[PDB]
């Protein structure tokens, strides 16, 4: 979330960018294609050689769009509306790639703005490009529809008194599948059957039950949990995706009749929204 | 790919029960439903507008079976996934232009489908071994990308 | 880790111009500023209240230099990063409990720091070579996690 001082820092740097934004945009794509060659799969129709008119034009278009976003930083979803539609329905770039371009744009700005690229401005620019990325990927699936909310309530209703037991199973599945997540629990017994893991699973399932109950008001209902994870526990955001998968696996294994493709899709969306809320105060 | 005896045993035992036709189409269909941007590679497959259209789309079912068929063969050569998938790796990069991140999403959907189909028999240690394998296969398919 | 001779030379040439102490301190400070959740390991380092407090903290600077000194010595072992970093991998997992995701964040912040330090000299091909090296170093530090 862009603080007012964040907005000040971005406007500062981007002004300095000034008339070179298009050149810088092209350089960032060229850096991306070279450092992260999987990104070239989205441009097989381009001459991707150095200095190519197609790559230059791409950079200027992308630069103009970021200029638009800087100039409308307090209403980005609306300023970028057309662009969110096009990437969501037509281009369909996998979201992970936005992080790769954002890193190469940061690198480009660093290499060109020696005086301005201070630690605080770097932090602000990083947050700004993550917000842009978030807005551009926001319609790929589009936040919770009334059908999504119905599906979630129906499935979570069937979980019911088993909520805690499925939360403990989800953690155990996560620890065995993705051993790096164990680094957050060095003080627990992680063996199968562990009461500490059972207790953790219960707390998490209980919070989720609270989220389904307040599905139209999740940021307030989880505000204290958002604070806890961001300033105390400080779990790296990538791990929320790993637990969400393991929760989905757990539900599938216990709910053979209810876990339809449509319900699977709505649950994945719901857990991603929960994850978003829990990491929203990190920076 | 190195698996422990315990892990390789779990993988092979469960795989003998898998109907490659049914599971394969299920996994590709759910990928297209849950992550709809993956539909960008299948424009010529017909109607994929609703979960029901997707799941019952026969071209989806046919392609799904083919994909899982090639995965199945890879289970035979767990010691050399790279060499086994080299030609398909080059294919997916040079001709099909598929972002390797899709292989990871497909792997995770497959694990979801296995849990759904097998229930309590798909235990935590069994999932863990399958997660290793799908990660191995995805890295193998991404190996020849340039 | 496999780099071409060209890339190796590109990495080595630039590194000869680096002041390990200054760059090391700057990269750790920027990591703690830009991704503040990474501060979770350094509550004994004292004042981390603001970007300026972070960047001028002597304990931050000292740890930064230590980290980059180990990085630096790894650059002389690009063909055996895993064996070179094996014991440090076990240390960060069993005793320090550091999520390997932090190593990737650290690697990206170091690349920004080099670009800031060296400007136009930090060309796209030179960047590409460092991106492989910090990825390779991160994988090697994560190798012994269990
Ligand atoms: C900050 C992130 C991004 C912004 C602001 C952005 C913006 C744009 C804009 C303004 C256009 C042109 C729209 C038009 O002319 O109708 C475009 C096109 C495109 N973008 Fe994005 N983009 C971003 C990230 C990405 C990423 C990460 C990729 C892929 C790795 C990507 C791939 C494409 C493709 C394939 C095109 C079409 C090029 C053509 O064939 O003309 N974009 N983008
Ligand atoms: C759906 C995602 C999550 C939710 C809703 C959630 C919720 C919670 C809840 C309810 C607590 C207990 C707070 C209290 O003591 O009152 C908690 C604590 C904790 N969470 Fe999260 N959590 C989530 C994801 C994660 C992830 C992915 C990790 C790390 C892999 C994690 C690690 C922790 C840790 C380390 C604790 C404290 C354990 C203890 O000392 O008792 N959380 N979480
Ligand atoms: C473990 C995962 C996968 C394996 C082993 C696999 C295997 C294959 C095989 C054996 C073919 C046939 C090539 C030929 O007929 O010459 C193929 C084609 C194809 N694959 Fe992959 N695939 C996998 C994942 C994916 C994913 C995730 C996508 C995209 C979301 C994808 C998209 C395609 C496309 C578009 C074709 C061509 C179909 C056509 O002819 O219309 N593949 N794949
Ligand atoms: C490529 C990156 C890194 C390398 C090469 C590296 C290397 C080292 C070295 C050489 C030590 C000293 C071990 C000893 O006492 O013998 C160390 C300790 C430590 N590192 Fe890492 N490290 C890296 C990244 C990180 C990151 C990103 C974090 C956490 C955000 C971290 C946290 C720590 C901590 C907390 C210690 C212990 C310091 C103390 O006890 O005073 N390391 N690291």
């Amino acid at each position: 979330m862009l603080s007012p001082a964040d907005k000040t820092n971005v406007k500062a740097a981007w002004g300095k960018v000034g008339a070179h934004a298009g050149e810088y945009g092209a350089e960032a794509f060229e850096r991306m294609f070279l450092s992260f060659p999987t990104t070239k799969t989205y441009f097989p129709h381009f001459d991707l050689s150095h200095g190519s008119a197609q790559v230059k034009g791409q950079g200027k278009k992308v630069a103009d769009a970021l200029t638009n976003a800087v100039a409308h930083v307090d209403d980005m979803p609306n300023a970028l509306s057309a662009l969110s539609d096009l990437h969501a329905h037509k281009l369909r770039v996998d979201p992970v790639n936005f992080k790769l371009l954002s890193h190469c744009l940061l690198v480009t700005l660093a290499a060109h703005l020696p005086a301005e690229f201070t630690p605080a401005v770097h932090a602000s620019l990083d947050k700004f490009l993550a917000s842009v990325s978030t807005v551009l990927t926001s319609k790929y699936r589009g936040v919770l529809s009334p059908a999504d909310k119905t599906n979630v309530k129906a499935a979570w209703g069937k979980v019911g008194a088993h909520a805690g037991e499925y939360g403990a199973e989800a953690f155990e599945r996560m620890f065995l599948s993705f051993p790096t997540t164990k680094t957050y629990f060095p003080h627990f017994d992680l063996s199968h059957g562990s009461a500490q893991v059972k207790g953790q699973g219960k707390k998490v399932a209980d919070a989720l039950t609270n989220a389904v109950a307040h599905v139209d008001d999740m940021p307030n209902a989880l505000s204290a949990l958002s604070d806890l994870h961001a300033h105390k526990l400080r779990v790296d955001p990538v791990n929320f995706k790993l637990l969400s998968h393991c929760l989905l696996v757990t539900l599938a294994a216990h709910l053979p009749a209810e876990f339809t493709p449509a319900v699977h899709a709505s649950l994945d969306k719901f857990l991603a929204s929960v994850s978003t809320v829990l990491t929203s105060k990190y920076r | 790919m190195h698996l422990t005896p315990e892990e390789k045993s779990a993988v092979t035992a469960l795989w003998g029960k898998v109907n490659v036709d049914e599971v394969g189409g299920e996994a590709l269909g759910r990928l297209l439903v849950v992550y709809p941007w993956t539909q960008r590679f299948f424009e010529s497959f017909g109607d994929l507008s609703t979960p029901d259209a997707v799941m019952g789309n026969p071209k989806v079912k046919a392609h799904g079976k083919k994909v899982l068929g090639a995965f199945s063969d890879g289970l035979a050569h767990l010691d050399n996934l790279k060499g086994t998938f080299a030609t398909l790796s080059e294919l997916h990069c040079d001709k099909l232009h598929v972002d390797p991140e899709n292989f990871r999403l497909w792997g995770n959907v497959l694990v979801c489908v296995l849990a759904h189909h097998f229930g309590k028999e798909f235990t935590p240690p069994v999932q863990a071994a399958y997660q290793k394998v799908v990660a191995g296969v995805a890295n193998a398919l991404a190996h020849k990308y340039h």
